[PDB]
């Protein structure tokens, strides 16, 4: 059967668990369209003791304005396509995180932060975000970096310059990030405009049209369970679905995902038999024409971005294919990726496919390790006063952050 | 209490006829395309993946098995004789569902 | 193993390379197929028309027609539509004499010497 | 390839996406079918589609 999801934990804190040593201790903030997660950087502690505040990045407020259910409690989200594009909800989303993390005393957030952002971020979105973050929250210095390259930075052997493909896959996008001696090669980097949200929406739509007898009993928040728990990506899809064609293998693998009970009852309380549906939804990021989209998908994009390099520099980045983000939770994801890669590498040539030590939380642990290592750097952070002489589109180009384009934004 | 009490007017629709939030992503991209970009610059839209170079494999609607066939009436695609015996019994409510589920000609 | 299509052709459409679209029916299913160029230059070449029953060797594009279906015997032999699915993975057993392999190997079209006696 | 092997590809009516056997001593060439990744290129085409070889290049 399904479970049901948690709500309303009590992660309340003091003015803040501010660590010893130098005065600043930064917040580590990860923003993505599935979940926000945030914690103090906890310097001098080798394992992060708690990536605090795991909660769904979706919020509600009363029709008289009287209360705001920002935490895990219909609802709305401040992102579009895994970039933040909001003010009036983005503030109450930040407020919830700071209020649970602890606020020191005065009319600003106390101490510096690393805030995770989209691969490329539209200049206006970083401007709107830095404007919120300096006008309302007043942070003394700020770092912007990428969830994917942070999770890579954690999974590195060392504080060393590296080359690789980051195969990222968040809630509403999956991106192939080629990197060259720590620099994200944003000139020829690519993304597929699909992810876990669209695979879960597809898995909902499949079971809606399979079971019109109870369109209300299935729901997106239950599809998120069977998509994480019981779905798997094929070793190769046209062969997996061929072994699903025979009733003996089908009956051995079709899942009794029962609805909660009050004819054999199943007309109202079905076992919701999922068979090829526990494959189809995972395959969306490899074959997005399953949801009708004409995008090249994660296998042909990896070929298309890779073959644009000189042959002698394709090797030392296929030497670190790095799988990361929420969809890489699927069992078999490494085993699929190394086949899709063997089918396109030169005949004898080596490749290496690494999976993030945690498929998703390593974005935050990466931003933590990054902030801990870069805490006392000057040139690496946007310092508060720089926002009076740079327009808020500005970026510092540290490792695990995007290219900066010398530019300005007109506004009134 | 809180990190602020006098939150500034960042540029949502404070009192206009338009919706309260900022410009949506399509409007951010439509305005970002007006900037003095060079040909090599990391534009957020230039990161879009190619259109697929392969023709996309036909997977059946009702069961996900490889589809050799498409129905002249319902335009669903199917793999076996008993799947046709099911597709012709479906209500139009879900036929227009499965076509829209892969964004086919159904509107 | 052999790929055979068989059915009554229900409807057939062609237009200018060339693009076109064919439909077939068994007693138990229907289909619409877009046609590739080397099918267009076969369905048109063999003058296939709606109400014919046809068998297509898919790998070669040969149209073995079987007359017209009984539901279009109004306005050639007549026959009932094929049963089962349209595209069958048939298995064909085949037998060739050891001499008959010896002769196929003898000339540019050695197999005529099976019949003509030139062997 | 030398131009005489290319004449043989052209006599075998080979195009991009065909599965080919080349022998580098004999200069023998055989088309074996279209690679089945293109088997959806038309719904019926008068060709045989073979799966991409499960063997060394």
């Amino acid at each position: 059967p399904f479970r049901d999801a948690r709500a309303a934990p009590d992660p309340v804190l003091e003015a803040g668990p501010v660590a010893h040593g130098p005065l600043p201790v930064p917040l580590v903030l990860d923003n993505g369209s599935f979940q926000v997660r945030a914690g103090w950087a906890c310097p001098g502690q080798d394992p992060g003791p708690e990536p605090r505040l795991q909660f769904r990045a979706v919020c509600a407020r009363g029709r008289g304005g009287a209360r705001g259910a920002s935490g895990p409690q219909m609802l709305r989200s401040p992102f579009d396509r895994n970039v933040p594009v909001n003010l009036e909800l983005q503030e109450l989303l930040l407020d919830y995180s700071f209020q649970h993390l602890g606020v020191s005393s005065q009319g600003c957030v106390d101490h510096p932060i690393v805030l995770t952002e989209a691969v490329c971020n539209p200049l206006y979105s970083r401007q709107m975000m830095s404007e919120l973050l300096f006008e309302c929250y007043g942070i003394p210095k700020v770092a912007y970096g990428i969830d994917s390259l942070f999770s890579f930075y954690h999974n590195k052997p060392k504080n060393s310059m590296c080359s690789g493909l980051i195969i990222s896959s968040g809630y509403q996008c999956t991106h192939v990030l080629p990197i060259l001696e720590g620099r994200l090669d944003a000139k020829n980097c690519k993304r597929i405009n699909l992810g876990g949200s669209q695979a879960a929406g597809y898995l909902q739509r499949l079971l809606q049209l399979k079971y019109p007898g109870h369109l209300a009993a299935i729901t997106l928040s239950r599809m998120e369970e069977i998509l994480h728990e019981h779905s798997y990506i094929a070793e190769d899809y046209v062969e997996e679905l061929h072994k699903w064609r025979c009733p003996d293998y089908y009956e051995n693998n079709v899942h009794k995902m029962q609805l909660p009970f009050s004819v054999f009852n199943l007309a109202a309380y079905h076992q919701l038999f999922v068979g090829t549906e526990r494959i189809r939804a995972p395959e969306i990021i490899f074959q997005p024409s399953l949801i009708g989209e004409e995008q090249a998908g994660i296998a042909e994009t990896l070929q298309y971005i890779l073959d644009r390099y000189p042959k002698d520099i394709q090797e030392m980045l296929v030497q670190n294919v790095f799988l990361t983000g929420g969809n890489t939770m699927y069992p078999g994801m490494k085993a699929r990726m190394e086949k899709e890669l063997l089918e396109m590498r030169p005949f004898r040539s080596s490749f290496q496919v690494q999976l993030a030590s945690n498929p998703v939380l390593d974005a935050w642990y990466g931003a933590r390790d990054w902030a801990l290592n870069h805490l006392d750097d000057n040139e690496v952070w946007i310092t508060r006063k720089e926002y009076e002489e740079k327009g808020g589109e500005y970026l510092k180009e540290h490792c695990a952050s995007n290219i900066y384009v010398p530019i300005r934004l007109p506004k009134q | 209490k809180d990190p602020n009490f006098v939150h500034s007017g960042h540029g949502g629709a404070v009192a206009g006829k338009k919706n309260r939030t900022w410009k949506n992503l399509k409007q951010i991209l439509a305005s970002e395309r007006a900037l003095p970009w060079q040909l090599n610059d990391p534009n957020y839209f230039s990161i879009d993946a190619p259109p697929s170079f392969k023709p996309a494999k036909k997977y059946s609607d009702v069961s996900g098995l490889l589809a050799n066939y498409t129905d002249p009436q319902s335009k669903l695609r199917f793999s076996t004789i008993e799947e046709f015996s099911y597709i012709r019994r479906l209500p139009s409510d879900v036929v227009t569902g499965y076509l829209a589920l892969r964004k086919a000609t159904s509107i | 193993e052999t790929e055979i299509i068989e059915g009554e052709v229900v409807e057939i459409q062609i237009d200018r390379s060339k693009v076109g679209k064919l439909t077939l029916k068994t007693t138990e299913m229907e289909t619409i197929y877009d046609l590739g160029t080397k099918m267009i230059e076969s369905l048109t070449k063999d003058k296939v028309q709606a109400g014919d029953v046809i068998t297509i060797d898919k790998a070669t594009g040969k149209i073995s027609k079987l007359g017209r279906s009984f539901t279009r015997a109004r306005d050639t032999k007549f026959v009932q539509c094929p049963d089962g699915e349209l595209q069958k993975r048939k298995e064909v057993v085949h037998t060739v004499s050891l001499h008959e392999i010896d002769v196929i190997n003898s000339r540019t079209q050695g197999f005529l010497a099976l019949f003509s006696g030139d062997t | 390839l030398d131009p005489s092997i290319f004449e043989s590809l052209q006599k075998e009516r080979v195009e991009a996406g065909d599965v080919i056997y080349i022998e580098a001593n004999s200069g023998a060439v055989k088309r074996q079918g279209r690679c089945d990744t293109y088997a959806t290129e038309f719904d019926l085409e008068a060709e045989e589609y073979v799966p991409l070889p499960k063997g060394d290049v």
